[PDB]
């Protein structure tokens, strides 16, 4: 649960945020700083180094994507287990991911905004973040069994 | 980090296991499966219900992997060469899903051995999974 | 979430278990094989050896004590962070108890048991037991 | 294990820092009391406000400890040999609560150092203060 104050603080500078490339680098950052997350990833190409992940196509397809579905759960806020419901499910039933990448992913996704944000990120503000990554973390894993 | 204490425990502890160990296995890989579902994501299409033959099998292979690192607890690194590259360029499976087998290891371990399982034992034997582990995990990255 | 046979076999086993001895050697065992763990337990004395951690009185005059919220949350099924609203306080703004420790000796409880009644310590009595020390851990660092 | 690529990244990054160690240290610090206020156990009677004369001088402190970690990157084990003995036999603080200090001077490198924090600087960074923690609880048991 998250207050009105810490509401409006992760949704003000969620609204500076440009999905398409930011996605592109959450997950491309959580490839490189930990690599045993490309398994799911073969039929991307190559991912052996930093810049071919940075560099590849089908990776920024795939994290705007990923931070879309994101930022559908920014506007609920209150109900990111309904919210990912559906997502939950299928990365477990058909994607079979281990649910700690939802972790790394929320890791990675507070280093890029402090380092796209600068003084912008302030402790108060990553620490409204940290129980963000957090919730949609535990909602994603929420349907696996 | 394992002391001589250690060494002696641990070769005390899995010594009277002998030919349990592929029965011990399949056990551990049980006990996470159900205490903890998703760790099965490594393992699709597996048969994973009781008495399965294909987790008995793996259950096995865990076992002998286990029974060579005691053997040569001195020389772990080069001894478990061929799995560490394995689990980390292969299978890259998460760190943390080697907490959960090794503490269901520690289960299967005191479930079955109530005399050898003294505190001593048990500080011993966790160590020794957490540094198999950590050997298992050293070339991820 | 448990099930009704989870709770029922899990309920089962608790009847014959002794909280004070259960609760002293768990909590002795937590101390010999997390050692870090004994600067919460520095007034309770000789904390050297494990025969001087197992056998030190003070340490099984509160594993009695410190199995509580586990009996307690064996009663209380779910809806744990109202169950847990004062143990946090005492442990959090008094003690100051990393809730991490909590973690362990919920893992620590379950090695345990295990040792206690071996095969009737099965896989799935185990995973019902693992659902009962992660939501009791997890409410009492909810207050934090 | 650290590479050459990461002991250029890491070298190459904290050299920009320089003498903003001992404020970023502080600003670490009081991230990792706000983003997790379990850490907080740990500092029983520290100011923890802002601004607080007893945050900074301890920030300097764990900056300075880094600080020296990086010169002796080949030689670590040596150079934090005195501070793996503090936090295992004195302070005692558990492990799970170094991750959490690392991760929160990741983002304060990030948010300072837009023009260098490249995920190849990102990842050797992590790898290193992975390492900077695994020293610190190498004495633990
Ligand atoms: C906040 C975290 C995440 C969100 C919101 C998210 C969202 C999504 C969405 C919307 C899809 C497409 C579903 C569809 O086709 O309808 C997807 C698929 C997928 N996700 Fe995630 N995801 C997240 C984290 C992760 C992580 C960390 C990994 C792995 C490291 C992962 C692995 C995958 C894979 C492999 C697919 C299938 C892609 C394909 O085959 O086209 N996800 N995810
Ligand atoms: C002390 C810890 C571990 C040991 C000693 C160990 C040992 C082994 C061994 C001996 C094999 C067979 C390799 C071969 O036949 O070529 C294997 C395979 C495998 N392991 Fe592990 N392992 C450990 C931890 C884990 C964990 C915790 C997981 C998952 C949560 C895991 C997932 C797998 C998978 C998916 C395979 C491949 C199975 C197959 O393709 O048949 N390992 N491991
Ligand atoms: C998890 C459920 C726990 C319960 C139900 C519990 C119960 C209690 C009780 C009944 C007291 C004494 C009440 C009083 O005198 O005011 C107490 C105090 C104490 N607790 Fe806990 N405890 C728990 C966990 C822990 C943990 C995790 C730690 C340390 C990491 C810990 C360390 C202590 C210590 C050192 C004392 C003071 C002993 C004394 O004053 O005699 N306890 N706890
Ligand atoms: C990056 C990893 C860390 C480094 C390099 C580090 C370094 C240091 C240094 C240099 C000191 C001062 C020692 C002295 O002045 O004699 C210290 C003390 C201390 N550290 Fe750490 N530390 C780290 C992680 C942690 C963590 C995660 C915690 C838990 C929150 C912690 C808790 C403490 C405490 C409580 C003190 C004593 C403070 C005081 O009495 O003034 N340390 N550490």
């Amino acid at each position: 649960h998250l207050t009105p104050a810490e509401k409006s603080a992760v949704t003000a500078l969620w609204g500076k945020v440009n999905v398409d490339e930011v996605g592109g680098e959450a997950l491309g950052r959580l490839l490189v700083v930990y690599p045993w997350t490309q398994r799911f990833f073969e039929s991307f190409g190559d991912l052996s180094t930093p810049d071919a992940v940075m560099g590849n196509p089908k990776v920024k397809a795939h994290g705007k994507k990923v931070l879309g579905a994101f930022s559908d759960g920014l506007a609920h806020l209150d109900n990111l287990k309904g919210t990912f419901a559906t997502l939950s499910e299928l990365h477990c039933d058909k994607l079979h991911v281990d649910p700690e990448n939802f972790r790394l992913l929320g890791n990675v996704l507070v280093c890029v905004l402090a380092h796209h944000f600068g003084k912008e990120f302030t402790p108060p503000v990553q620490a409204a973040y940290q129980k963000v990554v957090a919730g949609v973390a535990n909602a994603l894993a929420h349907k696996y069994h | 980090v394992l002391s001589p204490a250690d060494k002696t425990n641990v070769k005390a502890a899995w010594g009277k296991v002998g030919a349990h160990a592929g029965e011990y296995g399949a056990e551990a890989l049980e006990r996470m499966f159900l205490s903890f579902p998703t760790t099965k994501t490594y393992f699709p299409h597996f048969d994973l219900s009781h008495g399965s033959a294909q987790v008995k099998g793996h259950g096995k292979k865990v076992a002998d992997a286990l029974t060579n690192a005691v053997a040569h607890v001195d020389d772990m690194p080069n001894a478990l060469s061929a799995l560490s590259d394995l689990h980390a360029h292969k299978l890259r499976v998460d760190p943390v899903n080697f907490k959960l087998l090794s503490h269901c290891l520690l289960v299967t371990l005191a479930a079955h051995l109530p005399a050898e399982f003294t505190p001593a034992v048990h500080a011993s034997l966790d160590k020794f999974l957490a540094s198999v582990s950590t050997v298992l995990t050293s070339k991820y990255r």
